[PDB]
């Protein structure tokens, strides 16, 4: 109901902007004589009603006022002369209906813009043109009075109403905007165009490489029994916000945080030839920033944290709540290994050796072999 | 009725003088600029005076400095002075506003003959 | 470049619409004089020029056409008479300006409607009223059309703009619409709000009452096996997305899907009174529907369930890919009865006995007792 | 023979009502859930009511506070009261159960149809 | 005595190019991953650049394409080309590694201005 509201403020200022530029014509005539002043006295009154009442009902009050300002501008240009400026009037109209009606009208509007037009080609003839009412210069004021005020009233009226839609688009800019930002924070940007579709069917993408790594907390329900809720909750919100800018710092991906569990994923948004390092590296960091991070006990919080490697397969799935997901037999192997791991540890497989160990330092302990860090050595 | 009726026009020897007059009922001569026409068969009518609202006037190329256009308000008329009058101004003359002038809602205009007799 | 492409696209229409009209206007004219018409192509043709040499830079382009219509009218004006109506198009021009231009060059775009109110009030006077070139009627035929011109030019150029205002409106509207009903699909609404907000807290919300059910497949390691990945993840798509109906049917939540777990939630977002009366009628009809879908292999898909109930905390947690969660003893007791429950049954202990022993039918085998089914009497 | 049949349904104005009965014969209805649905052809059919075994009842957005779903238990019935109907409504319902809902199992239905005759 | 210090910031006109230099002492950089940050007064410090141990480096959407983070192991030190530089970029500029950046414990940076003078 908004292009409703401009609607109706504009054609309240405009009553309210032609009320004003009648009155100082108003005082200002001297001499002029009643019989005009009766009219007039008719006119200024109802162009004042008219945004006071109109809530009657439909598109009939502000055709009701054009009706008004047709009739007074005839019936006051007849007596007076042509040169008065009776003329300009009209012209400005016609181009300001139909700004001030809305498109469903167009016809309508076009019509009265004819009808208008139909006045002018009669007001010239028809008229006595100048036909002149006491004082003569007083007329000469007149007339350059309402070269002035067809002028100002168009430019006011129309500023305005591009002030409303540029102010509108804003706001909906702005409203727009927040709601898309959410989006693609919760939801890597291709797959969203995909969701955004009326356009159904299954997104499965078969990618050839991938690494997870799977992290937990050990003790947990030992921590809970001691602690409020309340408190626990903040507590883990504190540590996954830690461990989420240390993941968007070092670029990779974390498909969802479940209860205690903390899951990453590597190079399935975009392959690349090096994504073991990275996340054995990330582990590393990860692992630091943990046994750094301290809880409300006051106990340090070890984590396990076991990596697998593998192809993946990826996509949402179900019809309600989505998110990205993964799949693959690297996380079985994850999950196992996490399982597995002991306190405050790294734990890799065959597979992962084989990559790692070129380039990073893994021993000691299907058969499973400790990832320590990274070489010092460069 | 918005009228204008010409007078003074006539029957004179080159190089003799008139004026004519224009009297007009429906408007009021001041707020009004105003013009003398005239029309003698090879064309239509062409605009010989013109006076203003404010007192200026101007003139056509071939009479200027010979008819003259001098005013009435207590009258509501107009007023053309015409000096040595020759065979070319034998014509027949109509006053009006550009208005009229340009809707065709005109006078019968008044003659003017330049001849010996 | 939206404001962009409204500006130059009025301009540019505007261009063509007062060329069309001048030609006619042209053509029209007999014995008017070719002194008239050196100035007449000048204007013709700059006219027409401008549109297509739109591009040399900034604002200075749109401002050299009105300059260029302003010489042209004024130059026109002053040979011919007052009363042509040289004087109707500089006001249409006045009002039409402030809708070309923008809005930080208003102050700009108000002086220019000044100068234009200079020139009229000169117009009358300056100018040698009604200077008549050749034939009187072929000047009526222009002051006519001059009225129309200025209204029709007017009307058109109004129209257009606002034309590409509402329907600029019409895709954003859709654009943003779409994006706002994913969210909503995503999130319950109350929250969302929250996450909106730049404004960050912690969301945390203790509910005294709730119900869990969590569902689990059996063996499905083995259908793994003997199946491709593509196709089996097409598979529990399927499933779930018949799941999330029931669901969405029964009213009840579900706050995420993990691979084979199914997992939802009763009366969290607004609490009941019998909320487990609901969650085990929700989960008989599940395990019927269940027990109905069918798998590529052929084989029956058994469902493992369990129910808990009690207390929960519910909120988001991270500060990066969000989602609304629970937590809660009841969780960890709903997990358990779900591992320990046996094939194609249901498993709930000894409160889930309290309140659902009246009202369903419960028994055989801390304690828990298998849930039959519901009361056949009524 | 486990089936169901629905009856009632037929021609009516804008703005009418209608009562569509569902009668099923093999099963106990106070033992079930329930969902009436309605296909236009635009798409598959899309349910629009749904009660519970204990008394619940949901409804699509599109129709709430317009169409009840009862029952009658000493019947075997369901029905389905509809009021405010319109042009959208004009449909072919169905009636059914989950497990009937998901195994493709069905009757034919009863024609609904809105418009001024 | 485990530290980092900053330096290289300044006094430049918008447009200008900076580089902030950040030298550890007590740590291997090799081995380490790191991040250059900055507090304006509206927040606290945002992580505009980032180098990981292994070359990869990544940057906050507002600064990517004109801020560039290099490093130097014969050194233990890292720097930040900064180019196209703003009025939004008036900042305190930080470095560090995450588990310093999560425990507090962090030297003064180093100032740099945009303005002109
Ligand atoms: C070849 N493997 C697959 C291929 C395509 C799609 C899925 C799989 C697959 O192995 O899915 C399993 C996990 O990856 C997958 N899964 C488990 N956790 C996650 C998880 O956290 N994220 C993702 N994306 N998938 C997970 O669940 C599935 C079952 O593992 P469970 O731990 O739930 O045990 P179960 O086999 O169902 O037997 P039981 O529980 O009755 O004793
Ligand atoms: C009083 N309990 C809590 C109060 C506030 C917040 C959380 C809890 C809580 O008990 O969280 C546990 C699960 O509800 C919560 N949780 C588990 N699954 C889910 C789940 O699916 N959804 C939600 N919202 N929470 C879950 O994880 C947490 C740990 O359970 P795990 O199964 O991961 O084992 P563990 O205790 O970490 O020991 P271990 O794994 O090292 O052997
Ligand atoms: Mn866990
Ligand atoms: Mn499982």
């Amino acid at each position: 109901v908004a292009r409703r509201q401009r609607v109706l403020t504009i054609t309240a200022w405009l009553a309210v902007v032609v009320t004003g530029s009648f009155a100082l014509m108003q005082l200002a005539t001297g001499a002029g004589g009643w019989y005009i002043a009766l009219i007039n006295v008719f006119t200024a009154v109802t162009f004042a009603i008219v945004p006071l009442l109109h809530r009657f009902g439909g598109l009939v009050a502000p055709l009701t006022f054009i009706g008004t300002a047709y009739v007074a501008i005839f019936a006051i240009g007849w007596d007076v002369g042509t040169d008065a400026g009776a003329q300009f009037f009209f012209l400005v109209a016609a181009a300001l209906v139909v700004l001030l009606v809305g498109i469903e009208h167009t016809a309508l509007a076009v019509g009265l813009a004819a009808v208008a037009a139909g006045l002018v080609i009669a007001l010239e003839f028809l008229v006595p043109p100048d036909t002149g009412l006491q004082p003569p210069w007083a007329m000469s004021v007149s007339f350059v009075l309402t070269t002035v005020s067809a002028c100002g009233v168009a430019v006011a009226t129309v500023w305005f109403a591009l002030r409303d839609t540029a102010r509108a688009e804003a706001v909906m800019e702005a409203e727009h905007d927040r709601s898309e930002a959410l989006l693609a924070n919760m939801l890597p940007a291709s797959i969203a165009e995909r969701l955004k579709e009326p356009e159904r069917n299954i997104i499965a993408d078969k990618y050839d490489e991938a690494s997870v790594l799977f992290a937990d907390i050990v003790g947990f329900t030992e921590r809970a029994s001691s602690t409020a809720p309340a408190d626990l909750v903040r507590f883990l919100d504190r540590l996954y916000s830690a461990f989420d800018e240390l993941v968007d710092q070092h670029g990779l991906e974390k498909i969802k945080v479940s209860g205690d569990s903390y899951m990453v994923v590597s190079g399935v948004p975009r392959p690349r030839p090096d994504h073991t390092q990275a996340l054995a590296d990330f582990a590393l960091d990860m692992t630091n920033v943990a046994a750094q991070l301290k809880d409300p006990r006051g106990n340090p919080v070890p984590l396990r944290v076991g990596l697998a490697t593998g192809p993946v397969v990826a996509g949402v799935v179900g019809s309600r709540r989505f998110f990205y997901d993964v799949w693959g037999d690297a996380v079985n192997v994850a999950s196992r290994m996490e399982s597995t791991d002991s306190v405050g540890q790294i734990q890799v497989p065959d597979e992962v050796y084989e990559r790692l160990k070129d380039d990073f330092v893994l021993r000691e302990r299907m058969r499973t072999w400790y990832l320590i860090g990274r070489k010092v050595a460069a | 009725q918005w009228q204008l009726v010409e007078s003074g026009g006539g029957l004179v020897q080159a190089g003799g003088s008139l004026r004519l007059s224009c009297t007009a009922s429906g408007i009021i001569l001041s707020i009004n600029s105003m013009g003398w026409y005239r029309q003698t068969a090879g064309n239509e009518r062409e605009w010989v005076a013109f006076s203003t609202a404010g007192g200026s006037t101007t003139y056509a190329d071939s009479v200027k400095g010979r008819f003259t256009i001098s005013r009435d308000n207590a009258k509501n008329t107009v007023y053309l002075q015409m000096n040595s009058l020759k065979p070319e101004d034998t014509a027949v003359y109509y006053c009006n506003t550009p208005a009229g002038r340009v809707g065709g809602t005109w006078g019968q205009g008044t003659p003017v003959t330049v001849s010996s007799h």
